[PDB]
């Protein structure tokens, strides 16, 4: 009973390729507030800021 | 879906923001998987 033929051989499988992505997000950018006058001059206001 | 964007990866942003508007195709679609443009054609023509 033994056979005369061989058996075949199986191909074993194909393994995944993990892939990530990688994206980017796009948040608006800030408007200005409004121009309030105050009462000081330049040069302290200037140093203040 | 997120395992779709991961199986994409590489051109993910363009074909997401195609997606996101109505004019995605599916020749980029084709692109980002390596496969030939027309058996997308035919698949979509057999669904239809």
């Amino acid at each position: 009973g033994q056979p005369l033929h061989l058996p075949i051989y199986a191909t074993p499988a194909d393994p995944k390729a993990l892939l990530s992505a990688a994206v980017a997000t796009s948040q608006g950018g800030g408007k200005l507030p409004e121009s309030f006058i105050s009462l000081w001059r330049f040069p302290h206001m200037l140093e203040n800021a | 879906f997120a395992n779709w964007v991961n199986s994409l990866g590489e051109k993910a942003s363009p074909i997401l923001t195609a997606f996101e508007n109505k004019t995605l195709t599916a020749e980029k679609l084709a692109n980002a998987m390596n496969l030939d443009a027309n058996l997308l054609e035919q698949a979509s023509i057999q669904a239809q």
